[PDB]
RNA sequence: CGAUGUCGGCUCAUCACAUCCUGGGGCUGAAGUAGGUCCCAAGGGUAUGGCUGUUCGCCAUUUAAAGUGGUACGCGAGCUGGGUUUAGAACGUCGUGAGACAGUUCGGUCCCUAUCUGCCGUGGGCGCUGGAGAACUGAGGGGGGCUGCUCCUAGUACGAGAGGACCGGAGUGGACGCAUCACUGGUGUUCGGGUUGUCAUGCCAAUGGCACUGCCCGGUAGCUAAAUGCGGAAGAGAUAAGUGCUGAAAGCAUCUAAGCACGAAACUUGCCCCGAGAUGAGUUCUCCCUGACCCUUUAAGGGUCCUGAAGGAACGUUGAAGACGACGACGUUGAUAGGCCGGGUGUGUAAGCGCAGCGAUGCGUUGAGCUAACCGGUACUAAUGAACCGUGAGGCUUAACCU
RNA sequence: AAUUCCUUGUCGGGUAAGUUCCGACCUGCACGAAUGGCGUAAUGAUGGCCAGGCUGUCUCCACCCGAGACUCAGUGAAAU
RNA sequence: ACACAGGUGGUCAGGUAGAGAAUACCAAGGCGCUUGAGAGAACUCGGGUGAAGGAACUAGGCAAAAUGGUGCCGUAACUUC
């Protein structure tokens, strides 16, 4: 089959900012959240990668916040406006799960400068 | 009014503004191309002949070969025939395409489910399993106590037993049409229906009351 | 899963140190619970400022779960940890006068009004 | 089950299946030909083709590759230097294939397995 | 459990067309080949596609 | 009595009907909400924890109901052995005493290699009497059946206030079967990283084995679920007990005799599937076959010339087929499986060289390197040249057609 | 009470409830002082209850690697 | 009684890690277990991993699974101290 390639290909991003887990989006976002739209700023560090293409949860999660402050938004939705890709981080990882077993005080992220 | 027969390629979601997910069923249908219409001089009853497909000009057989040589050069794998009913069908028309459902968004899907192999005494059946461990050994997931003493003194009829299962026949109600390209030979329907990848299965407009 | 001696921390101010969950509530036959469910529950430590002692018997609404929510877009709202708050059988609503934290903006939806109006942020 | 893998079965544990095909390659490698069962065969042609492959890529970090299979000094002066420039010549294919008649004291298929190079 | 009575001598059936096997459709002559040879196979004296192959 | 396991559990179930729930009808000290309480109907439904082996009971708490009973108080060549119970102990009661005690408490090993009946799946042989390939009917056979919470109808009706309906819906949940693999989690011993100890490649490399898959973290493909979806309806026919209209034998009376108007989840229809071992072998289309003779008083054959298969079986390469049978895709009118070259997912910037540094170690070339099942190109490797099972238009009767 | 009909004495503790464990009271039908009365330390392949841990024991099972069962070959038993 | 997954008092005493005759990876030396060929089903069975709860199991914590070392700080009732 062709056409159940070509399907996802209508609703999929054909150009975007380039980014990876641990860098900071700073994602516009709408998110319902009452009766008339309107635009909140929302904070965190991104967790994915979004290889998978359509349905790609784009999970962001704020370690400044408390405990730690964890959502989704999916990659190609009508709910984000744009991200800025500014700052962007290190890491040796692509999953990090590790921040659902550890202390935030514990598992800071690294930047790993020289 | 009749039926079509596709090639499931797969399932997926296509979504609403600003949520909820809307899963969907994607079944590629190539034009049926028609062998036979009756009522025309060939039998008492009002039917068409369907087919969809071609088979391989050195794999084909004279007793097929010889049976679509009224509609063409090429052995159309099977019949699917249908009787009319409230609409009708001539000699001469456009092979059968998915333009049948671009009023008609309700349907009934048959065809069959769940073709895998003898899956197991307790994961076809849903029974309850025995202790693991205080005494009790050597049965778990065996059928059980298959009876009772004496009076009644055998085993029943449309009870749960073992052997091999699924690729049977189920039939398919509620069901709504999402997308349709007769261009691009595509049906995009609400949900799931019967059988895996590469199931062919029956898609027909709703004649339920 | 949430069901029969599963364990709960309050976001109820003031409210029980130590609580257990008993039977399962909402429909016969039921199984297991999860937000928006509220269940029967026991106190096994109240604090000393607690209105209720050990071995009184209440209901509480679950708020947050491991598991999460489920159905916005094809995705799921996740979260760490499994909360509740303790609610009054006699007068309704929570037992105590304020709630912890924003707990979830799923009791501003539709079922809830009564409750995000006595601190909840959402 | 084996409901997605394409291997065979054989005999005995794992770690011996793996051994098995690199003690007939480490053969191979040296006699050219191998006489054993359509199984056995057919899982070693999928063995032994890396390692011939290999011998062409005489590049850095690559040659670390197989130096902890075979440790013999009676191959090291062919295994590269000599097993490269006899198929790197040959733009495509290292072994020929022949399925043979079955064992009378058992029920095995035969199969024989030699180096398009081979010259006995 | 033992055999109460010696059975119907038809009642071999089934393992009674297995009891002794060729288990092939019908085995292939060779012009350079005494005994038969399975088909797309090779020989007793290792021809295949009419030229030797192989030594015995 | 040359043996027949008994109360309890777990698991697998079934019958009754004096009906607990559901569908209904009726009496009432039926105002309303309820209770008291009886009969039509057995299609469907009907309990968890603390103590106790508990049957039973005492309490706690759920629920559409927490109904009763049969079946050797169902199902130990079904598993278990908590209770009943010897062989050990100890307190009491009894006896001169050994010892006894259905006094009490504690403790106490459970054998198994399947004929015929029963039941699920699945072959060969034979039956359909010319053969081979596909599609289709219908003698019969099974499956299903709701229910909390709340508001609007309605705080209306009813009643001294409190309290609180028929009607007939609308929102939002539960239970149960069936369905997919789309989520999103689990699994993931043909993929990568982190790592301890020790052996190996002479030694340093970094590439491997063993140590629980040595330990830990991810993961493609495949699977799987604690995933996400739908439905038994409705529209009607006829009935139960029962309620009425008209009305009689019996000039009255009456729901019944004639007649017509209804009446439940039960009965019938509708709804889904199975069905030609249907010897009681139905139908429609396609492909294959229509010549003689010798020898013999012969529905018994033994040969010869002339002339025949449709398609299968075999062969494998293989499969999302499969215990074995049995079955599907494909093989030069050529992608069945592998091999190569690309695309992608996963893992995470390697190894050299270069640089900084006392060194461990890090940083640049480098979004590096490594790779499997995911899918795009390509016949690189293999499928080569014969046989076999299978003919001669298939006995007789009845009516009609054509000649 | 390893002694007692009524018994799950009975008040109270422990518990969502507790025939089970404790504190206590003493109608011990029929305890009791070297066939001793009764309690600690220390011990036990020792009795019973409560609580923290462990976790597919349980709730609801599912995949992953292997052995037998499955199909034969060679050799070929057992109770009935 | 078997060409039997069983038995048999003492003795010697390498390396790496180790307190060691524990334990593991190795050496020297020894051994490869005298059914062969295939398939990869129910059900049994040696094991690994598990969302999220958690003994809720059971007559009874019976098996699974965990605990587990070295050093310092810290340390209750009862006691013949």
């Amino acid at each position: 089959s062709n056409i159940i390639k070509q399907l996802e290909q209508e609703q999929m991003k054909q150009d975007v900012p380039s980014f990876r887990p641990g860098d900071t989006v700073e994602v516009k976002v709408w998110v319902v959240e009452g009766s008339k739209k309107r635009l909140q700023a929302f904070e965190g560090v991104v967790i994915a990668i979004r290889n998978r293409g359509l349905h790609s949860a784009f999970t962001v999660r704020k370690i400044s916040n408390g405990e730690g402050v964890e959502r989704v938004f999916q990659t190609h939705s009508p709910v984000v406006d744009s991200i800025s890709v500014k700052r962007r981080g290190a890491v040796r990882k692509a999953k990090l799960y590790y921040l659902r077993e550890r202390t935030g005080k514990a598992a800071r992220i690294k930047e790993r400068l020289n | 009014m009749i039926g079509l027969v596709g090639k499931k390629v797969g399932m997926t979601r296509i979504f609403t503004e600003d949520g909820v997910s809307i899963p969907v069923t994607v079944i590629e249908v190539e034009a049926n191309r028609v062998t036979q219409v009756k009522d025309l001089a060939n039998d008492g009853y009002r039917a068409i002949q369907v087919t969809t497909g071609a088979k391989k000009a050195n794999r084909v057989t004279k007793p097929e070969a010889g049976h679509f040589a009224k509609a063409g050069v090429e052995a159309g794998r099977g019949l699917w025939e249908f009787r009319l009913a409230e609409g009708e069908e001539f000699t001469v028309g456009q092979s059968i395409s998915v333009e049948l459902f671009a009023d008609v968004k309700k349907v009934d899907v048959t065809g069959t489910s769940k073709g895998k192999g003898f899956a197991g005494t307790v994961k076809r059946w849903n029974f309850r399993t025995q202790d693991a461990t205080h005494g009790n050994s050597l049965s778990h997931r065996v059928p059980g106590s298959i009876g009772q003493n004496q009076t009644p003194g055998k085993v029943f009829k449309g009870k749960k037993m073992a052997g091999q299962m699924g690729n049977e026949r189920v039939t398919v109600q509620s069901l709504d049409v999402v997308r349709v390209d007769a261009e691009r030979n595509l049906l995009l329907v609400k949900g799931a229906v019967p059988g895996a990848t590469g199931s062919d299965l029956i898609v027909k407009p709703a004649v339920k009351a | 899963m949430i069901q029969e001696q599963t364990m709960l921390n309050v976001a109820d101010n003031s409210g029980a140190r130590r609580v257990m969950c008993i039977k399962v509530l909402g429909g016969s036959h039921r199984r297991y619970a999860g937000v928006g469910d509220i269940i029967k529950i026991t106190i096994k430590e109240a604090i000393p400022r607690g209105k209720v002692k050990k071995g009184d018997v209440l209901k509480a609404v679950v708020v947050r779960t491991k598991k999460g929510v489920r159905r916005p877009d094809g995705s799921v709202i996740r979260f760490d940890g499994n909360a509740c708050v303790l609610l009054n059988n006699n007068s309704e609503q929570p037992i105590g006068t304020r709630i912890f934290g924003p707990v979830t903006r799923e009791l501003r939806s539709e079922k809830f009004m009564k409750i995000i109006s006595l601190a909840p942020e959402v | 089950m084996r409901h997605r893998k394409s291997g065979r079965q054989l005999n005995r544990n794992s770690s011996h299946r793996q051994a098995m095909f690199r003690n007939m390659a480490g053969s191979l490698v040296r006699h050219e030909i191998i006489k054993t069962t359509l199984p056995k065969a057919k899982e070693l042609r999928r063995v032994v083709e890396p390692l011939i492959t290999l011998a062409k890529t005489d590049s850095v970090a690559n040659r670390r590759l197989a130096f902890a299979r075979t440790r013999d000094n009676e191959i090291v002066a062919k295994l590269f230097n000599e097993l490269g420039p006899r198929f790197a010549s040959r733009a495509g294919g290292y072994t020929r294939i022949l399925k043979c008649g079955f064992r009378a004291g058992d029920n095995a298929p035969m199969a024989y397995i030699e180096l398009v190079d081979r010259s006995e | 459990a033992v055999q109460q009575n010696k059975p119907t001598r038809s009642k071999r059936g089934m393992r009674r067309s297995h009891d002794a096997l060729t288990a092939v459709t019908s085995l292939s002559v060779d012009k350079t080949s005494g005994e038969k040879h399975l088909r797309h196979h090779i020989t007793a004296d290792g021809y295949y596609r009419g030229r030797k192959v192989i030594a015995k």
